[PDB]
């Protein structure tokens, strides 16, 4: 413990914090009372909600530890690391973050010079950017 | 000061307002001659809000009993 | 772009021509006109090149009249959108999933079908709407025909207190449903909504529901603990006895690994036949049986 | 005879429930709930100059799962206490402002620090 | 309560044909006594009924019934 | 203008736009012609160009590309940390992040439906709105207009919610927590001690 680095996370560094992929918005069966597939709570992505237990069945013993089985794809192991294992969700369009806008200008900071008004009409589907222009083309 | 039947009538009143924009659906959504007082009526609403009355409310306060002066006061 | 999002949707909406009866009937002939022409289009048989460019354009016309087909109906969708609204579901939300069944309903229509497009579109756009409202409004996902059998008995059953004007007893329930009780108790257990942790316990305003219920993944310091002495006193009980027999006893109860090994699966790497293992098996249960090695773990059970 | 009778009052804990969402110990009495050290109580520590003290009552004594099982087992043994850890709080803060998109990695002076 | 029924006039769809008249309000003795209520966790109650009376130009024809809105704390 | 002339102008709209914009971005030519205004300037004008140009050269010296303003995949907590707990009684315990991953992954999967088959305009565009709008109440509810009500009887909570205010992560788990150990009770007056 030296630094806590902090700044802006990319698109990649989110993707290699993730161990996975969220695709539904599944949480646990209104019967069996154990996480769905592939959605949130997802044994698969996260972790097994019991040590060292799988969803399936197969190789729930302590003894096997550190391996996946192919059945569903949990990897066995304590189930503490659910409390730090996290997924992702992949957006079809890209999104703005509320923090950096909408707020004061020394977080958004006019990067683009930009009335808030402008960008509130733009980035929330009420008026059109004029993104690049050929002008020396135009001008030729 | 909004004594405890003022209190209960608005509730009630608030209610009956739900009762009567549900009957108002249900007359547009409904045909003649077979509209009869027992059915159209949702008696939902008006039962839900004097039961949720008690609940959430910072008036409908639970009892103390810790002698009959705390009761009265 | 203001709060209130569905009210600048609303203005989306706009001013828009409202169709009459011929005018939807044309409309939907240059849909079908269009609909052949990229059908023609599609086929892999050379096309002159004029003609396949006519039949490009004729096809974005029949486009363009979707377009105003949808954003017409529009109104109609956001009124069903209304009818079902209040229910788990935002009320924008119900609006664009009407909307699914919408695009799904034109793509299905036609005037073969001498009626409006109005009375043909809202089957689709309430079967859209609650499809959306069986399989996402509620937290813990219920099957549709589980969400058909737990709206048909509630609403039922408000029709028997309505009746009755009193609570309806489970078996007069059940004889209505037609189903026996178990199944009632079942559906109106899973036809609960969780409540939220993150809400005032009200005994304070500080206090939040979150944060007064207890876990059961916690290891307790005193079990822990217990369990390591628990584990020192017995690998010692074993050290007073010899060598092999707690050597063997120890794989048979696997305290080395946590999967205990049969007698005859002892029998391999110590070299002993499985009725040889047997008996010494049963010669260490005896001598822990023995009152001197066994007052100490009589008490940690 | 007011009804602050001393009964109620009194509340003890050795060790007991613990909450989920951070696993620090659970309030009231109901659940042996252990009382708060709260901001000021930290302040006046950190006036005496006792960080050592502020250490456990921050560490070992809560918001630690590898240093309770620790503490008591080495009570009981009698062996000296270990050393504490990293508290699980600040674990969750670091989880939750990386769902924020910022990517907060705790480094060391040379290079990756060890955890 | 009679008040706040009143306040509610017939409603009357965009035709005006049908109205619903809730002229009289009455009580009936609870069911379950105040001990009992006590003992056994129920809220105590009593019911109270309600004459809705469907009157529509259309058919030209009165139709009274009486309908209960739900048990009243 | 699309119709009229094309190829010459490319024109977009909503956040896709701004990830272009920033894709494109000089900002050294910018933190240049500002730092020329600067020396030639007055008036509240020469403010603006402070700031700009502190927020321009904050984002020059670093590495990380100014890109992350738009964020492409959303990372979501762990489990455990917005735990669906079993309550005794058959009911449920729910976190309110559990309800705004659900609104995210339902708009995200629906506006992937719009988009695979052929779509128009309006229907696309207001549902990315709605994906926006679903985003922007994950980081922060309430920030904008009328908050994420969920139920209706109180706003719901949110990522950065936990991380601020009285009741914030900060000030009330992390500086000042609860400790075994411990004990409390009424005190009375010995004067033998
Ligand atoms: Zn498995």
């Amino acid at each position: 413990f030296d630094e806590l680095r902090i700044g802006l996370a990319t698109a990649d560094d989110i993707r290699q914090w993730s161990h996975g992929e969220v695709k539904k918005p599944e949480t646990i069966n209104y019967r069996t009372l154990k996480p769905e597939k592939d959605g949130l709570f997802c044994e698969k992505i996260f972790g097994p909600t019991r040590d060292w237990e799988c969803y399936c069945g197969k190789y729930k013993r302590v003894r096997f530890k550190g391996i996946i089985c192919e059945r569903c794809g949990v990897e066995v192991t304590r189930a503490k690391v659910r409390r730090e294992r996290m997924g992702h969700i992949e957006l079809a369009a890209p999104v703005t973050h509320i923090w950096y806008f909408k707020g004061v200008p020394s977080r958004l900071g006019y990067l683009l010079d930009l009335a808030p008004k402008d960008l509130e009409k733009v980035i929330y589907f009420a008026a059109y950017m004029i993104t690049f222009v050929d002008e020396e083309r135009r001008t030729r | 000061i909004r004594n405890v039947g003022e209190l209960i009538q608005n509730q009630v009143r608030t209610g009956l307002a739900r009762m009567e924009r549900v009957v108002r659906e249900r007359m547009t959504t409904q045909d003649v001659e077979a509209i009869t007082p027992q059915t159209l009526i949702n008696i939902r609403p008006v039962v839900a809000s004097i039961k949720e009355f008690f609940g959430t409310s910072q008036l409908s306060q639970f009892m103390d009993q810790n002698n009959p002066l705390s009761g009265l006061t | 772009a203001t709060a209130d999002p569905v009210k600048d949707y609303l203005k989306q909406i706009g001013k828009v021509p409202l169709l009459n009866a011929e005018q939807e009937v044309e409309l939907a002939k240059r849909i079908e006109a269009g609909l052949f022409a990229e059908d023609k289009l599609a086929n892999s048989d050379k096309l002159a090149p004029k003609l396949k460019r006519e039949l490009e354009i004729i096809a974005e016309d029949g486009r363009r009249a979707k377009n105003h087909l949808l954003e017409a109906n529009l109104r109609l969708v956001v009124s069903l959108a209304k009818r079902y609204t209040g229910r788990g579901m935002l009320f924008l939300d119900l609006i664009q999933e009407g909307n699914l069944g919408l695009i799904r309903a034109v793509e299905k229509f036609d005037y073969t079908k001498g009626y409006k497009f109005s009375t043909y579109a809202t089957w689709w756009i309430r079967q859209a709407i609650t499809r959306a409202m069986a399989d996402q409004a509620r937290t813990i996902r219920i099957p549709v025909h589980m969400v058909e059998v737990i709206n048909k008995l509630a609403r039922v059953q408000r029709q028997m207190l309505q009746d009755l004007g009193r609570e309806p007893t489970p078996e007069e329930l059940a004889k209505e449903l037609d189903m026996t009780p178990e199944k009632v108790i079942e559906v109106q257990k899973y036809g609960r909504e969780p409540i939220s942790l993150h809400t005032p316990l009200g005994e304070d305003g500080d206090s939040e529901f979150g944060d007064l219920i207890e876990d059961s993944e916690a290891v307790v310091p005193a079990d822990a603990v217990s369990f390591t002495l628990l584990q020192e006193q017995l690998h010692s009980v074993l050290d007073t006895l010899s060598e092999r027999e707690a050597g063997v006893v120890s794989m048979r109860f696997g305290l080395t690994d946590g999967q205990p090994k049969t007698l005859d699966e002892i029998g391999k790497v110590y070299g002993v036949t499985r009725e040889r293992i047997r008996q010494i098996e049963s010669k260490t249960m005896s001598k822990l049986r023995h009152p001197s090695r066994s007052q100490v773990l009589r008490d940690y059970l | 005879k007011l009804h602050h009778l001393v009964d109620d009052k009194l509340h003890a804990r050795s060790t007991g429930p613990y909450s989920m969402i951070t696993q620090q110990p659970l309030g009231g009495k109901a659940q042996f709930g252990g009382q708060r050290f709260g901001e000021m109580e930290v302040w006046a520590l950190e006036a005496y100059g006792a960080a050592y003290a502020l250490q456990e009552l921050l560490t070992i004594k809560s918001d630690d799962v590898t240093g309770r099982v620790k503490v008591y087992e080495a009570i009981v043994k009698g062996e000296n206490i270990p050393e504490p850890g990293i508290p699980e709080s600040f674990k969750v803060l670091i989880k939750e402002m990386q769902s924020l998109c910022l990517n907060v990695e705790v480094l060391s002076s040379d290079g990756m620090s060890i955890e | 309560l009679e008040e706040i029924f009143e306040e509610i006039s017939p409603i009357e769809d965009f035709s005006g044909s049908m109205s619903l008249t809730f002229r009289d309000h009455r009580f009936e003795p609870p069911k379950n006594s105040i001990d009992e209520c006590k003992d056994r966790d129920f809220t105590y109650a009593a019911p109270l009924f309600v004459t809705a009376e469907f009157t529509n130009n259309e058919t030209g024809e009165i139709k009274s019934q009486t309908v209960f809105m739900g048990d009243f704390p | 203008l699309r119709d009229r002339f094309g190829t010459y102008f490319d024109g977009s709209m909503g956040a896709a736009a701004l990830q272009k914009r920033l894709e494109s971005f000089d900002l050294d030519e910018e933190a240049e012609r500002l730092r020329e205004i600067i020396r030639t300037g007055k008036g509240q004008k020469k403010t603006r160009a402070l700031k700009r140009l502190k927020v321009v050269s904050a984002f020059l010296q670093t590495s990380n590309s100014p890109k992350g303003m738009v964020l492409d995949c959303v990372p979501v907590i762990p489990p455990d940390l917005r735990p669906m707990v079993q309550l005794d009684g058959g009911r449920f315990a729910t976190s309110d992040l559990n309800d705004l991953y659900r609104r995210v992954i339902n708009r995200n999967n629906r506006l992937k439906r719009l988009l695979d088959l052929g779509a128009p305009e309006i229907i696309v565009n207001n549902e990315k709105r709605m994906l926006q709008e679903a985003v922007d109440a994950l980081f922060d509810n309430g920030r904008r207009g009328r908050p994420v009500t969920g139920p209706g009887n109180r706003p719901l909570k949110s990522l950065s919610d936990m991380l601020k205010g009285k009741q914030g992560r900060f000030r009330q788990n992390l500086l000042g927590k609860r400790v075994d150990y411990s004990a409390r009770s009424v005190i009375v007056v010995g004067p033998q001690l």
